């Protein structure tokens, strides 16, 4: 397609004219509208050359400019940017060591095998320096050059030269060092993880006082990586580490938390350290949640961590976890999370006041949260159900849908919880019969009223009534309802004997369902052959339920703490899982 | 028959925009919004026969250009595909290797050009060299 | 570490990026346009985790700002990058809107290429990075309600009614899709109450084009704070165009068995949790116009056919999420006319599904009211969302 | 000279900012509406660079509030630069002041008086852009006689047949049912091929709601069709295109023919019959040009012809040589015309005489959905496949498409899942086979197969099929992948539960074997699966003893006994009891035969 393709005349032989022109206003002009065009998605490949002729020019500007375009075009397609090396590589008598510092990135972009030779001269000479931000790029492009898989033998004094780094007067330059390192010994070669541990760690706490916020994250996080022999030098890091809590909102004081964490091997009998240091994480996680939506969102799952490893550290601080109404919905769920994992003896007074208020707001979702947190807070406290109950109850007389739904079906695990205990109650939820069409909630209602059967007098009335429409619902609903039938039948034999065929012989064999086919045969044969087997193997006395929802592996958990300021932590995963 | 024909180039700005089809102004800046989007995604091994609301599009790329035009979904679709390449022939050999730039300033000679070949919804002239005649009789009278 | 920086519009066009790794290629921009920007069964959450690649998005106003990784990176550093970022960006160009991103492009270039030194968020201050950085940035510049009025017990009920307008190509391909949509709120309250209401971010501020008008009682500043006149009255109304939640999806086969047979297999699929039930399921499916007879078969709901209406009329009570039913109809057709084939016109259905089809969902609503003690825990809320079908057809 | 457009759009475009662009547009409006407003008139080429600058405005997305009354005052010069621009920015610009409606329909009734053919094709390019119902009323009753003038030339008669299609499309009443039938009909014979392309169109057009008053332009349309067929490489040189003669009005004749039905003179039919198999040898004949636009043009009249032939469905050799011809473009390196092809054949596939044609492609379709890379192509693929299948090929397509399942994607497994199973069915003869490719085809795709196919399948399998130990062995091969799913658990599950004696022989499918496949699934299920397997492990309690010690530890443990769900906690205990307490009669007699269900 020769068709709009001519270079004789247009907007492509427009820029290359104007990038010819002699003044350089107008050729920085030029190159502006090709990036622009650039960006904009139109191809400007031809322009390449003439562009690249603009490299040999005092001006800062326009060369500053020309290598943004190279670096737009080094990741969009390496093949273009190789031309540009010859360019590229007068890289050693040019002043003004950002300059220098712009190349060599440059050529960190590109990412060929044919760059490794015109490469490792510069990056060797690059390294020392006078300048501090040569350094940096030296630091990083090492870094870069070993993200592929290679040898390079010269790879071996890059190393050297990194290490060495580690002892200079920038915190910057030291600070880029050590996370390019870290980023390097994600991977173990045969020599490298060396013993220098005193005299690196003395340097990088030295220096810490006085690196940028970001430079505090990477020696912080390297930290992590060491492991302590002997309790005098965790003391001494614990007590150098402590003093971190700079104007960052979450990322210094959560990359310190995970030092502590990692760094808590002690004895409080004799020493006064393990509870002043428990005493003192606790201020900063609560002021962790006085930012932004997404750095509290983080705070967050890092606390849930934090709290079910060593309780005690927030055993007082159930307040600040109030919900406020302008947070958005993921800091919301958290913090309900959060209050649940903290509700003790003392603090449910107030709890059970939050979440009483909570179930009025007009966020469906959130509400039927914090109804499951009503419930289980009953279920984590024996000593407080009667309270829990009451509230739902209350709750329940509200004649909200989505509030009563959800509350029923709370009340259902609150019944198989602790049987026998709260039988007055059912009498009540007899009158919210028509409410329900929620699956979860008919289910739960269904199972209310075939267990304590003996105690409403109308329950076969309220079972007829379901039974009509018994099609158009759901597996669990049928499946329910067939199991509350049938105890029901042995809890009142000769009053509901009807029941049995319309529910055997009408809602099982017109049924397609195949494991509904097998529980009404099933149930079909066992009242056939004897009722007496069928009251012992059907009204068994069911055993408790175990609380493991809110409980995590503890080998899973040891990781997770090793991974306190990472994105484990913020997924609950361990990073072997998302390799 | 023919909804619209527009001119586009990849930055999303329209060149040419032909409607033979009532629509609102804000109506017209979607339509030609979501035109772009739906063309723009397809490469070059990707049909050019793209259904789009209750119509379709047939569309063909040409350098930094892209020329569309929408028709009934019962309409045959290469005949139109054909219009659009001897439409984009008349303008190349009009303004001598019509550039993108030249859409711009001879925007009314673009609009004469499409009224001549397409009018009502249909094709009118399909025959280039007469065409090109008529146009450059035009051109003499003042 | 950090993969890559985009900056993204609120339509969903990358507006700029800029990669730092070799291993992020076109697939993480597609991912996170579609399973991000476009997510309809997912709540939002600012870490997403997709194909093994953990994307941290950012909305100021209407811009999303997404950094793509890859390995196992601090996320509080990141999200504080993204701050910080978001500052100097702000200081050097004022408000970050899609004009002021466009007009600076080198500006914007030369920050990431600054600040984001390949995954390495430095330095982000604003006085540093004058020396460093040359190019300089582009700047742009009561009569509805009475007094007195007094309620035994103050309530008031929210009802979001949309109406869902879809037409569909027979092979899934969605043609046309957009929700028309008003706020009805019924409130019955006490005194002078001042109301706060927030919702989510689903909507911004012949055919259809988005758009939302407001009443004459509202103040914008997200939120919404107004007074609420006594009685029933329309909060907004407006009209998106998308991500539009569907609720149902048809796919209809015809095979036309020589010329006096005809086989219609319609199945509907709900797209929706399984909690949710749609009421009043009525499925028109049209017909030729010389019909001799139908034989019309469906396992759930009702059928039959009219021929007042010339059309298979499928009704279903109730039907449940995640669930799929088909209808199968076999029409025998007597060739009065000759050829000259008969026109399918598309196959409609109505419904009503207890959840906005826009995927709007309030997230709070507050009545403050400075006369009397009263606050919104005092105050019965009701909230339902409501939405039907308006031209719902899908092409056979 | 026309310097000031040049140097404003210049102007625009080179604007860093769109605020700056928006202040030189304001400039510039101001500008031009201070010209104007001042006393003093100017010259017509002022107003007309004036006017070009508006319309240039009003195109980049701007709002323009006025510039009519100069717009107007452009249409009386004679110049004809000023006319062509001052209709255009009214084309461009629709106005609701009713004054200048009547400036207008004033101008365009004195241009069309001229005969000057220029400037009454300019009006009638403007009616027809236009197109409102002031337009209509005004000029309904004048543009036939225009059309019908014997003085009018060429250009100017195509461009009333166009405005007055407008009209019509617009304006249906306004058409009467006039007496200019016989000269447009008669028209169709002009030398010029444009005017009849013109004439074409307006037939085709006119004749979906008249068809009893343009029949007899219907057969000479064909004689036209022949000579444009029959004509040499150096016939209509001037409406030549790539060394294909006319191509856009051979398809405007041919859709002329489709909307009309077989004419009833054999001569007539026999003509056109014999135009149609020219078209098609010509099609077979190898290509004059190797580039790609001739070949697209040959196959538009081509397809065209294709559509003629299936609207008539009169001609079964027609039939049959349009089917091959088909078929030869499927293994077409280009991809319109693969899809263009697959949709015809579609078409095709619901005739009764071209139905042997199509089924006789079936392998050559199933290679190019086999190695097909675009989404669309693939569907319409499997769509002709579905409209195509039948009993005599049901089992090779089926098969087909679990085979293309095995590697296909997630973009089209839905539509695939649904065919295959609605076409076992309809097509269903022997229980074997119909087990077998459900069962297929749940271990391939079942998260996308319904919960009526996985029951029905269920069902047949328990009623009377004697193919137990077939379906059973089938199962236990599809459980031993680390790739099943939920659904594929359940039917396995059941399945097992009920027919697992069948398989007791074979060592490597031994109860413990099965067991240790099942708790594997435990780990990857959900509730009701559960359930089901629940079942299925109380009926290996009654089947295998020897297996039964070793389930009593798995209902036992916390994961049964302590579930959060009740329905599996309350199956857990049910079925703990039934294996601890009484013996094993109880469980003898909870395993009945289940007897079919009675068939009407």
């Amino acid at each position: 397609s020769k068709y709009f393709t001519t270079n004789k005349k247009g907007e492509i032989f427009e820029l290359k004219a104007e990038l010819n022109n002699e003044k350089k206003e107008k050729r920085k002009e030029a190159v502006k509208k090709v990036i622009a065009a650039m960006t904009v998605g139109k191809d400007v490949s031809s322009l390449f050359p003439d562009v690249v002729n603009c490299m040999q020019t005092d001006n800062l500007e326009l060369k500053k400019l020309v290598y943004l375009y190279l670096m737009n075009y080094a990741k969009s397609q390496p093949d273009m940017a190789i031309m540009a090396v010859n360019s590229f590589v007068k890289d050693c008598e040019d002043p003004n060591p950002l300059i220098r510092a712009l190349a060599v990135r440059t050529m960190g972009c590109i990412r060929v095998d044919k760059i490794t030779e015109y490469l490792c001269e510069p990056l060797r000479k690059c390294l020392k320096d006078e300048d501090p931000y040569v350094r940096k790029t030296a630091a990083v492009c090492v870094a870069k050059l070993h993200d592929i898989n290679a040898q390079m033998v010269e790879d071996q004094g890059f190393l050297d030269s990194l290490r060495d780094l580690i002892a200079d007067s920038n915190p910057m330059v030291v600070a880029n060092a050590v996370a390019a390192l870290s980023e390097i010994s994600e991977s173990h070669p045969n020599s490298n993880l060396l013993d220098l541990n005193p005299q690196n760690i003395n340097k990088l706490l030295t220096a810490l006082n006085e690196c940028t916020e970001w430079g505090q994250i990477f020696i912080l996080d390297c930290l992590s990586n060491y492991n302590p022999k002997d309790d005098r030098e965790a003391q001494s890091i614990c007590e150098r580490v402590t003093p971190r809590l700079s104007h960052a909102n979450s990322a210094v004081v959560l990359s310190a938390v995970k030092v502590l964490m990692k760094f808590l091997e002690l004895l409080p009998k004799d020493s006064d350290y393990y509870n002043m240091l428990l005493k003192k994480l606790a201020p900063p996680l609560v002021t962790l949640l006085s930012g932004e939506p997404e750095v509290q969102y983080v705070a967050l799952r890092n606390i849930n961590l934090i709290v079910q490893k060593r309780p005690e550290i927030l055993k007082q601080e159930i307040k600040v976890f109030f919900v406020k109404y302008n947070d958005p919905i993921y800091v919301k769920l958290e913090k309900l999370d959060i209050m649940i994992r903290l509700a003790s003896q003392a603090n449910i007074a107030q709890v059970l006041a939050e979440l009483k208020e909570y179930a009025t707001e007009v966020d469906v979702d959130f509400v039927r949260k914090a109804v499951r947190a009503i419930g289980r807070c009953a279920i984590k406290v024996e000593q407080s159900a009667e309270r829990c109950v009451s509230t739902l109850l209350d709750l329940i007389q509200t004649k909200v849908n989505y509030v009563v739904q959800e509350a029923i079906v709370v009340i259902r695990d609150i019944f198989r919880k602790y049987p026998n205990k709260y039988e007055s109650i059912i009498a009540t939820l007899c009158e919210n019969l028509d409410s329900l069409d929620e699956p979860d909630a008919r289910a739960a209602m269904i199972w209310i009223v075939g267990e304590y059967a003996e105690r409403i007098d109308n329950a076969d009335e309220l079972l007829e009534s379901f039974l009509e429409g018994f099609h158009d619902e759901s597996t669990q609903v049928q499946l329910t309802l067939l199991t509350a039938i049938v105890k029901l039948f042995l809890k009142k034999p000769s009053e509901t004997q009807e029941l049995v065929q319309q529910v055997l012989s009408l809602a099982t064999q017109d049924s397609d369902n195949p494991d509904l086919r097998d529980r009404g045969y099933i149930y079909w044969r066992l009242l056939s052959t004897d009722p007496v087997t069928a009251k012992e193997v059907v009204l068994s006395e069911k055993p408790l339920i175990s609380e493991e929802t809110d409980l995590i592996e503890p080998t899973l958990l040891d990781e997770l703490i090793c991974h306190i300021g990472s994105l484990a932590s913020v997924y609950h995963k361990p990073p072997n899982a998302f390799v | 028959m023919i909804r619209f024909i527009l001119i586009q180039n990849r930055a999303g700005k329209t060149r040419l925009a032909k409607w033979y089809m009532q629509f609102d102004d804000d109506e017209k800046q979607k339509l030609i919004e979501e035109v772009h989007a739906v063309v723009t995604v397809r490469d070059a091994k990707h049909t050019n026969f793209v259904e789009f609301r209750n119509f379709k599009i047939i569309y063909r790329r040409y350098a930094g250009l892209y020329f569309c035009i929408c028709v009934d979904v019962n309409d045959n679709n290469l005949a139109y595909l054909e219009a659009i390449h001897n439409f984009v022939e008349v303008l190349n050999e009009y303004f001598h290797n019509v550039c993108e730039l030249d859409l711009v300033f001879n925007f009314y000679k673009v609009y004469t050009v499409v009224d001549e070949m397409f009018l009502a919804g249909e094709i009118r002239e399909t025959s280039q060299t007469k065409v090109l005649k008529q146009l450059l009789m035009l051109q003499s009278l003042e | 570490m950090i993969g890559g920086l985009f900056i993204y519009n609120h339509k969903g066009e990358v507006l700029i990026s800029r990669v730092y790794r070799d291993d992020i290629g076109r697939n993480a921009v597609d991912a996170f346009r579609v399973n991000v920007i476009h997510a309809r069964q997912q709540v939002r959450s600012p870490v997403t985790n997709i194909a093994r690649t953990s994307f941290f998005h950012v909305k100021r106003s209407n811009i999303w700002l997404a950094a793509v990784t890859k390995q196992n990176v601090n996320a509080a550093m990141v999200f504080e990058f993204l701050y910080k970022m978001c500052d100097v960006m702000a200081a050097y160009f004022g408000k970050i809107s899609e004009e002021n991103i466009k007009n600076n492009f080198v500006l914007i270039y030369e920050l990431l290429d600054e600040i984001l030194d390949f995954g390495y968020p430095q330095n982000s201050e604003t006085g540093a990075l004058k020396t460093f950085i040359t190019q300089q940035g582009i700047k742009s510049q009561i009569g509805w309600r009475r007094e007195g009025i007094k309620y035994r017990r103050n309530e008031l009920f929210l009802d979001v009614l949309e109406s869902v307008n879809l037409l569909m190509s027979p092979q899934g391909q969605v043609l046309s899709a957009h929700v028309s949509g008003r706020v009805v709120m019924k409130s019955y309250l006490s005194g002078m109450p001042e109301c706060k209401f927030g919702m989510n971010d689903k909507i911004v501020i012949s055919i259809a084009i988005d758009d939302c008008t407001f009443h004459q009682c509202v103040r914008l500043s997200r939120s919404i704070s107004f007074i609420p006149p006594d009685g029933e009255f329309e909060l907004m109304r407006y009209r998106t165009t998308k991500d539009i939640i569907l609720p149902f999806r048809v796919i209809p086969l015809v095979r036309e068995v020589g010329r006096t047979k005809l086989e219609v297999k319609v199945v509907i699929k709900s797209n929706f949790k399984p909690s949710l039930l749609a009421q009043k399921i009525e499925v028109r499916i049209p017909t030729p116009l010389n019909t001799s007879g139908v034989q019309v078969i469906c396992m759930k709901g009702k059928a039959k056919y009219k021929a007042s209406e010339n059309a298979i009329v499928w009704k279903i009570k109730r039907m449940a999420g995640m669930k799929e039913s088909q209808i199968s109809a076999e029409i025998e057709l007597l060739p009065t006319n000759d050829k000259k084939k008969w026109a399918r016109p598309p196959i409609s259905m109505n419904f009503e599904v207890p959840f906005a089809p826009s995927g709007l969902k309030v997230r709070y609503l507050k009545v403050f009211e400075p006369k009397l003690n009263y606050s919104d825990h005092d105050v019965i809320k009701w909230v339902r969302y409501i939405g039907r079908s308006g031209i719902y057809e899908t092409r056979c | 000279g026309m310097r000031g457009l040049a140097v404003f759009i210049s102007d625009i475009r080179n604007c860093k900012s769109k605020e700056a662009e928006i202040k030189r547009i304001n400039k510039e409006l101001a500008n031009i509406r201070s010209k104007f407003k001042g006393d003093k008139a100017l010259d017509g080429y002022s107003k007309k660079k004036y006017v070009c600058k508006l319309l240039f405005i009003f195109l980049l997305g701007h709002d323009i509030d006025f510039g009519h009354m100069e717009a107007v005052n452009l249409l009386s010069s004679n110049r004809y630069t000023e006319k062509q621009i001052g209709y255009l920015f009214i084309s461009v610009l629709v106005n609701s002041n009713s004054e200048l409606i009547r400036l207008i329909n004033n101008a365009i009734k004195n241009d069309l008086a001229s005969r000057n053919p220029t400037f009454m094709g300019l009006a009638l390019h403007c009616i027809a852009n236009v197109g409102s119902r002031e337009m209509a009323e005004a000029f309904a009753g004048e543009i036939p006689k225009i059309l019908v003038a014997g003085d009018t030339m060429d250009s100017v008669k195509q461009s009333a047949a166009l405005c007055l299609l407008r009209l019509y499309r617009t304006s249906p009443d306004l058409v009467p049912m006039g007496d200019w039938t016989s000269r447009v009909v008669h028209l169709l014979n002009d030398q010029h091929l444009g005017v009849v392309t013109a004439a074409t169109s307006l037939i085709t057009t006119l004749a979906q709601k008249n068809p009893e008053e343009f029949k007899t332009s219907v057969s000479l349309a064909v004689s036209r069709l022949s000579r444009i067929v029959t004509s040499a490489s150096t016939d209509l040189q001037d409406y030549t295109y790539y060394f294909v003669p006319a191509p856009w009005l051979s398809v405007k004749l041919l859709r002329l023919l489709q909307c009309y039905p077989p004419p009833e003179d054999p001569a007539v039919r026999g003509r056109l019959t014999e135009c149609l198999e020219t078209i098609l040898n010509k099609a077979q004949e190898p290509p004059k040009s190797k580039k790609v636009q001739h070949s697209n043009a040959k196959n538009a009249v081509l397809f065209e012809a294709i559509s003629l032939i299936i609207h008539h469905d009169s001609e079964p050799n027609l039939l049959v040589r349009a089917c091959n011809q088909l078929g030869q473009f499927l293994q077409h390196r280009e991809t319109n015309l693969r899809y263009l092809a697959l949709e015809s054949m579609c078409t095709l596939a619901s005739s009764e005489f071209s139905h042997e044609a199509v089924k006789t492609h079936i392998e050559t379709v199933i290679n190019a959905l086999k190695t097909e890379r675009d989404v669309s192509v693939r569907q319409r693929a499997v769509d002709l496949l579905y409209a195509m299948c039948d009993r005599s090929n049901a089992q090779q397509i089926v098969a087909e498409m679990l085979s293309y399942l095995e590697t296909a994607d997630y973009s089209i497994r839905e539509e695939i899942v649904l065919k295959v199973a609605i076409l076992a069915e309809k097509y269903a003869v022997d229980y074997t086979w119909y087990v077998d490719t459900i069962l297929n085809l749940i271990r391939i795709a079942g998260d996308y197969v319904s919960e009526e196919v996985w029951y029905r399948v269920i069902q047949i399998v328990i009623n009377r099929d004697d193919v137990q130990g077939y379906a059973a062995k089938t199962v236990f091969e599809a459980l031993q992948a680390p790739a099943c799913h939920e659904n594929l658990v359940k039917v396995g599950g059941y399945i097992l539960g009920e027919f697992g004696n069948l398989i007791a022989g074979d060592p490597r499918s031994s109860p413990l074997i099965q067991f240790n496949l099942l708790h594997s699934k435990f780990h990857l299920c959900s509730v009701p699966t559960r359930a089901l397997l629940l079942s299925t492990y109380i009926k290996f309690v009654n089947l295998f003893p020897e297996v039964k010690a070793t389930i009593q530890d798995v209902l036992r443990s916390d994961s049964q006994l302590k579930n959060a769900d009740v329905e599996l906690q309350q199956r857990a205990v049910e079925y703990l009891r039934l294996s601890t307490v009484a013996s094993t009669d109880i469980l003898a007699t909870v395993l009945e035969e289940m007897p079919p269900f009675p068939e009407r």
